[PDB]
């Protein structure tokens, strides 16, 4: 009721830039934008009163936008779609190392 | 002589466009064929061209205090925007 | 962090 | 002849200065044959001298063993804008090879009519001679025969008065072994660090400043210009099908008299030893390993040497290769074990660290073959350090990473018994004292 | 004690002035003229070698920069160069270096038999120079076969880059050393 | 099957396609393409360490090593092209056991520190000896070890872990544009360094934190302070210019603990700039956290949000129309800034822009104050002609761009404008307006280089904007525009580069001042985030109020604070140089009593008696839709529909100043920037 | 006599 | 006593164990290289580190933080 009606957004994570693998990419996940949190004035430590602090990030995932999509309009979220960048492939050549400067000018 | 006059009359004029479409086409014309003489009458008029891939051609003015008017441009002729200019200039204004 | 001489 | 080699006369010399007995500049030059109507030779045309070499059966002689011919045929028929270059590798830092020192020193007029000649085989419009960085008095000689010839017009503009133009200049390296190598070469060349370049692209489509380029040896370029005038069939007379021609042969280590000989190729390792060494030192029944040519092939054990050929196909079938021709004897009381722990410390050193199998196996095997030396080891270890010397080897970017897993490979494969008879004695040695 | 970074110090830092001599400027326009003019990079190894004879058989930080502003290349890439080739020495050595303590070809002869009674007559560890100047002792490497002989290098920096010398010697004894170490104290080139 | 990654793959001619097999698969890649590429067609990941897209193939690791028929050697894939009919094999035994083999030799001479090592849970180097070699260690002897080298404050050394993969080198030499790095000795002991003591003052110096697959070079202000596996990570975009770079943003907590770059081909390429990378510290430093009013003393006093709007609300009607005026800060989003345009037209004043040069410029069409060649498309220019310009610290990933356009198709550069360090080799042409001036009348090598030119590109930048004589420094760029054809229907070659990530939205939406002195005559000022605009011009009886999240001199003189919200906080809508609109995402909550900007003007609106028709950022984001139309349609890419043609003719005179340097000092731009730790420490020493 | 924007703009940044 | 310490430690009776390490002499080493194991039975202490002695300034062990420095030169 009162947490059906928030705003999330569907999106696919992109690859971290601290490793070269790509192995953690193509999974959808919905983000539920939890960002309100707190020191708590006894240990220093976080806390939170919103329930879906991390279920977007540790159960909740979809293989594709279209079931995330479904999932989040049959529960009544309202939903805004990015689509991710991918690498474009380019024509790269060893010999290019070594190309000729040309006559001097 | 209202063309020479539309500093006087609104704060600020925009025109919404389509780059592309049909439907904006007589909007794009009386741009090219007008916004020279319009800018050189009214050097100190902001006159807005914001274009978008999807827009229904329209075309506001801003008065005082905020007041704003708008005109849908579908399905008119080159003269005819010409004409929705002239009345926003010289009426509620 | 780290520690003023360096130290993790 | 076709039954047995060896045993070359004076009259079949292609380096009659090779003891500097005469004058090595450009007067002695001519008087022996050197720059002889090089002007016919250039006019008949790139594809004549092309064929001939082909005909001739010369193979590489900077150990590889590539027929040359073909290497030759292998540059471009028309440019593309780019010029052609001819490289001439006299960077010879391997351990016991002198050749093309003294081919430098005694014949340097050979070695530049031989530049010319190779250089209007690949259509090039220059040639660059790269010398070891120690070798400052033979570069010094080998410059003042380059002005020599220059002066006389042999060399420059309209080169011996064929209508040719060729420029030769001379660049020599700062100590590294690694240069020797011919994309380390003109890497080195280019004014970087001597590292090799992987292949594709080859240089006879990107080489030196990313043009047509040619790297071949000292001894390739010097004989090309003899070969021409006395013909190929007189070259190929000499040696096995497709091991043809004549051989700069040096033999060090524990003979009689150490000497460097030009000689028939596929002469038993015998017969050259016993014929112009006066034999093992102490009977060829003393020889216990003998490495054919250079550092960088394995050795053989005393039982292969008896009747195997210098040339690349018997050296080849019997696990080893041609190389330099720069023959090791080693007798019964050499301790090899030490020797390839030294020449593992040389490859160690000689890395150029480029790549990871090269970089840290060469320093691995180094460190096992010193606790080998004392037998502070255990008996599975000579198994690891087989493992670890089949991991070097196809892995690397360029052969060094192979020449240096294959010493280790041979004395594993030759003498395996004594590195297990070390261990046992090191085992002993530790029961008994504690 | 060769090291693969530069620690600045009173007669080797940035800071002090260093370019070829107007002798060596014909030298340098000759080494330069063998490549083309886009390729200048090529000269780094005979204009380090000239640098090199010039300031007395080493090469301080100041003169790789200038050779990097002849070749116009970053400093960094004539670092590498130099850090590569064992040719060159980045720290003082003497007037005259005498190369010894060969590798695997002639130790087989009893090689290291030769570089302690060197120090030991010229009162030095290997690597630092006497206290005149003269003499140092670095690592000799090798060429051929160590047939007839246990050799060494003397490399002559005496007299700039127009008295260099760089010649190996033979039969080299303990009492031949010294006595060529004499000679080129007294100045007389020795027989080789 | 789906390339790796999604990697998209672009056919010039289906002419020009070759067929090979990855492990019997039939795949189909361009002409050129090289093994390793042609695997990651197939969907195949090979492991590689000194492999990198954006940099060229060293082939140097081993690791890449697979199998192809008819060859006697493994062969590098990063380095072999591939060829019709050729079979790749992968998974044999051959490429195992050469696997296998690399990694041991990778791991002989490693130090034993992976708790201590900050790439540890995101290491190459772990996941590969997981997967590839599994093999037990048998090294037994001395591990070498290796001095560590001071590199400034950014870069943290530790080389012990280098495994001499060079990425750090060729990023320095290719696209740094800046040759400090480099590989000395050789050999097992061969050392990454500088040879000589110096820092890496490059303003792309971060990257190599990024690209080095060890833990050898890492973030020094980052070094120890959390691990990958606890941090949130947050796709968003960097507002420190107009660049509008994609970055991922991590955090813990309420805290944000480092910014790392985010792919995107058409705008940084998965590298971003010191500043962005390192200007999170301040977030957390100084914040304005509480309304303020000054009190009797002349001193701040922390209030409720009612009774500061209820003051401001109150002390607005006492001011003539005319002496309102309300300036938009540089980080100001499109939202934010519509809300405050309505306000203030809305009271009678029309006295609305936002700081920086390009205040009061002519924003009737978009081409003119808009990078029309877009940033992939320099690489497609051959000259490069920069006019009043430093990219280098006004846009340094454009600068990126244009470096690595140059060092690839050998483009020329003409530079006209105060002396600069360019990292690529560019003519100096002058130094101002005379310069044009000769350009224009031609007779000259560089105008004739500029003929000579297929692709032209003038970039033009902003800071030329607030010179008086503005007009004639336009007409006479347009005029060489057109003289060379620049501008054609198959190519845009005009550009105005501008230096506030604000600046683009701001034009779209008309902030445009039209009195030059009307902050000289005003009672009323609204600072929305404006701390870049000079404030000894505001009369000294005038009441100023100031919001933002940060803030030094304009706190110091307004006579009420209201603290706002930061960008990791909120989302909003920003639009960079080329006209490409985008969204940020929140990561973190606010501080304190910290609200979004919209919606303090929203609400002060309401508290002054003015009715705005929107109570949401849906409500301002559809009022937009009426002004500029391209600032809801966010990620969308548009050719320009208008050109210089229907500009009015001017004939005002060529004034003598020179061009001016906007940027003095690239880490002091932005008020959170001015409010870090690092960005300090980096003026002091890398200046 | 206020919206309920002001309220909840009163009440936090989170509505 | 620095700022590292105060967030923990609330007791200045004893000294911080970053003066405590500090106060430890250099150990000087016959060579250019060092494995430090932090305790005589390599069991009981940290992964093995190989310390570099080539810098005039002594060396630190990363892990238990004791310092080496070359005995001759
Ligand atoms: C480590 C290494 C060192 C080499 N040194 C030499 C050398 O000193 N001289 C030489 O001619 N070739 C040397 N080579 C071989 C060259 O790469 C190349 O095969 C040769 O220049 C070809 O000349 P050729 O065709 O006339 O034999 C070396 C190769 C390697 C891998
Ligand atoms: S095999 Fe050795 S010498 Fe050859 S490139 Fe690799 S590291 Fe360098
Ligand atoms: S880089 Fe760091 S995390 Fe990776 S293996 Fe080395 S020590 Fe471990
Ligand atoms: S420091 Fe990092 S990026 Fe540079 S060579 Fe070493 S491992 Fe590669
Ligand atoms: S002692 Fe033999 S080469 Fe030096
Ligand atoms: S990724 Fe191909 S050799 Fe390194
Ligand atoms: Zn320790």
């Amino acid at each position: 009721e009162e947490h059906l009606s928030r705003k999330v957004i569907i999106y696919s994570p992109a690859r971290t830039a601290t490793q070269s693998g790509s192995g953690k990419l193509g999974k959808w996940k919905i983000n539920f934008v939890s960002t309100l949190k707190w020191e708590n004035p006894l240990m220093g430590w976080t806390s939170t009163g919103d329930p879906y602090a991390n279920v977007g990030d540790s159960a909740l995932a979809f293989d594709s936008e279209e079931a995330a999509k479904s999932f989040a309009e049959r529960h009544g979220w309202d939903y805004k779609v990015k689509k991710p960048n991918t690498p474009l492939l380019k024509v790269k050549s060893y010999s290019d190392n070594f190309k000729w400067k040309g006559n001097p000018q | 002589a209202w063309r020479g006059s539309i500093s006087k009359s609104m704060k600020e004029l925009r025109i919404l466009l389509c780059q592309s479409s049909p439907a904006s086409a007589p909007t794009r014309t009386f741009v090219e064929k007008n916004y020279k003489d319009l800018k050189s009458l009214n050097p100190k008029l902001p006159i807005l061209i914001r274009e978008c891939s999807g827009v229904q051609p329209q075309m506001w003015a801003r008065y005082d205090m905020g007041v704003e008017r708008c005109v849908n441009l579908d399905g008119l002729t080159e003269p005819q925007i010409l004409k929705a200019l002239e009345n926003l200039v010289k009426s509620g204004a | 962090e780290e520690r003023e001489d360096g130290s993790r | 002849e076709k039954t047995h080699f060896g045993g070359l006369k004076d009259e079949d010399r292609i380096f009659t200065n090779l003891y500097g007995l005469h004058d090595p500049f450009l007067k002695g030059a001519m008087k022996r044959g050197d720059w002889h109507r090089t002007k016919d030779l250039v006019l008949k045309g790139t594809d004549w001298i092309v064929n001939e070499m082909k005909k001739s059966g010369l193979r590489g002689r900077g150990g590889a063993g590539f027929p040359s011919g073909l290497k030759w045929s292998f540059m471009p028929k028309v440019s593309d804008g780019r010029p052609s270059y001819l490289v001439v590798n006299a960077d010879e830092s391997e351990p016991g090879t002198c050749k093309d020192r003294e081919i430098m020193r005694h014949d340097p007029h050979k070695l530049l009519e031989g530049c010319l000649i190779a250089g209007v085989g690949m259509r090039a419009s220059a040639a660059y001679i790269y010398i070891r960085g120690e070798y400052v008095n033979e570069r010094l000689n080998l410059e003042k025969a380059r002005r020599e010839a220059y002066a006389a017009g042999l060399l420059g503009k309209n080169a011996c008065g064929s209508g040719y133009d060729f420029e030769v200049y001379i660049h020599f390296g700062a100590g590294a072994y690694i240069c020797g190598e011919e994309t380390a070469l003109l890497e080195s060349l280019e004014g970087k660090q001597g590292k090799p370049r992987l292949k594709p692209p080859f240089p006879a489509n990107a080489g030196l400043y990313g043009c047509p380029t040619t790297v071949t040896n000292v001894e390739t370029v010097a004989v090309s210009p003899t070969i021409l005038r006395r013909g190929p069939e007189w070259f190929s007379s000499f040696g096995r099908k497709n091991n043809a021609g004549t051989k700069l042969f040096c033999i060090s280590g524990h003979v009689n008299k150490p000497c460097t000989v030009e000689e028939e190729m596929s002469i038993p390792l015998k017969e050259l030893i016993e014929r112009h060494c006066g034999g093992v030192r102490g009977g060829w029944d003393n020889l216990l390993a003998i490495i054919p040519g250079g550092s960088s092939v394995p050795l053989i054990p005393k039982n292969i040497c008896e009747d195997v050929l210098m040339d690349f196909d018997a050296l080849k079938a019997v696990q080893s290769g041609l190389g330099t021709a720069a023959v090791i004897v080693m007798d019964k009381s050499t301790d090899v074990v030490d020797a390839i722990a030294r020449l593992s410390y040389f490859y160690k050193h000689e890395s150029c660290g480029q790549c990871t199998p090269c970089r840290e196996g060469t320093g691995w095997l180094w460190m096992i073959m010193e606790r080998m030396k004392v037998g502070n080891a255990k008996l599975e270890e000579i198994d690891m350090l087989q493992e670890v010397t089949k991991q070097i080897e196809g892995h690397t970017i360029c052969a060094l990473g192979d020449a240096a897993a294959w010493p280790v490979q041979g004395l594993i494969r030759h003498f395996r018994p004594e590195l297990e008879r070390r261990i046992r004695e090191r085992a002993e040695r530790e029961l008994l004292q504690a | 004690t060769a090291l693969n970074y530069h620690l600045d110090s009173p007669d080797n830092k940035p800071d002090l002035p260093w370019e070829f001599s107007e002798a060596n400027q014909s030298k340098v326009k000759e080494i330069l003229s063998y490549y083309p003019s886009n390729y200048k990079q090529s000269a780094v190894i005979p204009l380090l070698d000239l640098a090199q004879q010039q300031n007395g058989g080493w090469l301080p930080v100041s003169a790789m920069n200038a050779v990097a502003k002849v070749i116009e290349v970053a400093p960094i890439r004539v670092y590498e160069v130099a850090t590569f080739y064992s040719m060159f020495n980045r720290a003082k050595v003497g007037k005259y270096h005498l190369l010894v303590c060969g590798t695997t070809p002639c130790m087989i002869r009893g090689s290291r038999d030769i570089e302690s009674a060197l120090l030991d007559h010229l009162g030095v560890k290997r690597g630092e120079v006497t206290k005149d100047g003269l003499f140092s002792v670095g690592e000799m490497e090798c060429m051929g076969c160590c047939v007839n002989a246990p050799m060494i290098t003397v490399a002559d920096y005496s007299n700039g880059s127009e008295g260099y010398t760089y010649n190996y010697f033979e039969d080299v004894t303990p009492e031949k050393v010294v006595e060529i170490v004499e000679k080129l104290r007294k100045g007389e080139k020795p027989p080789h | 099957r789906n390339p790796v990654g999604g990697a998209r793959v672009h056919f010039s001619n289906p002419e020009d396609a070759i067929e090979v097999f990855v492990d019997g698969y039939a795949v189909k890649v361009p002409k050129g393409f090289t093994v390793l590429q042609a695997c990651e067609v197939a969907g195949v990941d090979i492991p590689r360490f000194c492999y990198h897209s954006r940099l060229s193939i060293a082939g140097n690791c081993r690791m890449c090593l697979v199998e192809v028929e008819k060859s006697p050697k493994p062969v590098a894939s990063c380095a072999m092209p591939a060829l019709p009919g050729m079979k790749i094999k992968t998974d044999t035994p051959i490429a195992k056991k050469a696997r296998e083999g690399v990694m041991e030799f990778l791991l002989m001479n490693h130090p034993l520190d992976c708790p201590i090592c900050d790439q540890g849970g995101e290491c190459d180097l772990q996941d590969q000896s997981m997967a590839f070699g599994s093999d037990r260690g048998r090294f037994t002897e001395m591990k070498r070890s290796v001095v560590d080298k001071n590199l400034g404050p950014l870069v943290k050394t530790v080389m012990t872990r280098c495994i001499q993969c060079t990425r750090c080198v060729r990023f320095a030499s290719e696209v740094a544009g800046v040759q400090d790095l480099g590989i000395l000795g050789r050999g097992s002991g061969e050392e990454i360094g500088t040879y000589v003591e110096k820092l890496m003052t490059s303003e792309l110096s971060g990257n190599v934190i990024d690209i080095c697959p060890v833990g050898a070079l890492t973030s020094k202000p980052f070094a120890f302070k959390a691990r990958n596996w606890e941090l949130k990570a947050t796709e968003t975009i960097d507002v420190s210019d107009a660049v509008g770079s994609n970055i991922r943003v991590d955090s813990r907590g309420p805290e944000v603990m480092r910014i790392i770059p985010r792919l995107n081909e058409d705008i940084n390429e998965e590298w971003i700039s010191d500043k962005t990378r390192f200007c999170y510290d301040g977030l957390k430093r100084q914040r304005l956290s509480d309304p303020m009013i000054r009190d009797s003393d002349g001193r701040f006093k922390a209030v409720s949000w009612r009774d500061a709007l209820a003051v401001v609300g109150d002390i607005i009607h006492q001011v003539k129309p005319d002496e309102i005026v309300g300036v938009a800060g540089q980080l100001s989003d499109a939202e934010s800034m519509m809300v405050l345009k309505d306000f203030v037209n809305r009271m009678g004043s029309d006295n609305v822009w936002c700081e920086g040069t390009a205040a009061g410029v002519d924003a009737d069409l978009r081409y003119s104050y808009l990078m029309n060649t877009s940033i992939s498309g320099l690489e497609n220019a051959d000259l490069f002609l920069l006019i009043g310009t430093q990219p280098r610290v006004e846009a340094a990933m454009v600068n990126a761009r244009i470096c690595k356009t140059v060092r690839a198709s050998n483009a020329k550069v003409g530079y006209v404008g105060p002396p600069a360090e360019f990292n690529y080799d560019c003519k100096h042409l002058g130094t101002g307006p005379d310069t044009l001036k000769e350009i224009a009348e031609g007779r000259h090598p560089f105008c004739t280089a500029l003929k000579n030119a297929k692709n032209p590109a003038i970039i033009v930048g902003a800071g030329l904007f607030n010179r008086t004589d503005k007009n004639a420094i336009l007409s006479s760029v347009e005029s060489i525009a057109q003289a060379n054809n620049v501008v054609r229907p198959d190519w845009n070659g005009l550009n105005f580069l501008l230096q506030y990530a604000a600046q683009a939205a701001a034009l779209d939406l008309g902030l445009i001042q039209q009195s030059a002195k009307a902050l000289e005559s005003a009672k009323f000022v609204y600072l929305m985030g404006a701390d870049d605009v000079n404030v000894d011009k505001i009369p000294k009886d005038a009441f100023v109020v100031y919001q933002g999240h940060h803030g030094d001199k304009a706190v110091y003189r307004a006579n009420v604070i209201l603290p706002a919200s930061a960008f990791t906080e909120k989302e909003g809508t920003y639009e960079n140089t080329e006209g490409f609109t985008q969204q940020t995402v929140p990561a973190v909550p606010t501080v304190g009593d910290a609200r979004d900007d919209w919606k303090i003007v929203r609400a002060l609106s309401e508290v002054s008696g003015v009715k705005l028709p929107y109570n949401s950022i849906e409500g301002v984001r559809s009022r937009i839709k009426s002004v500029a139309p391209n600032l809801v349609h966010t990620d969308e890419r548009e050719p320009a529909a208008f050109g210089p043609s229907l500009k009015p003719e001017c004939k005002e005179a060529m004034s003598t100043t020179p061009f001016q340097t906007v940027v003095e000092n690239f880490y002091m731009t932005n008020s959170i920037t001015r409010a870090s730790k690092i960005m300090a420490q980096c003026s002091a020493v890398l200046l | 006599g206020k919206t309920d924007f002001l309220k909840n703009f009163y009440t936090s940044n989170y509505f | 006593v620095g700022n590292h310490t105060a967030k923990w430690m609330q007791d200045r009776s004893k000294k911080s164990p970053m003066e405590l390490i500090s106060e430890v002499p250099p150990i000087k080493v016959d060579g250019r290289i060092v494995a430090c194991e932090g305790d005589t039975n390599p069991a009981l202490g940290h992964p093995i580190e190989f310390i570099c002695l080539d810098l005039n300034e002594p060396a630190i062990c990363k892990y238990c933080g004791l310092r080496y420095v070359q005995d001759h030169h």
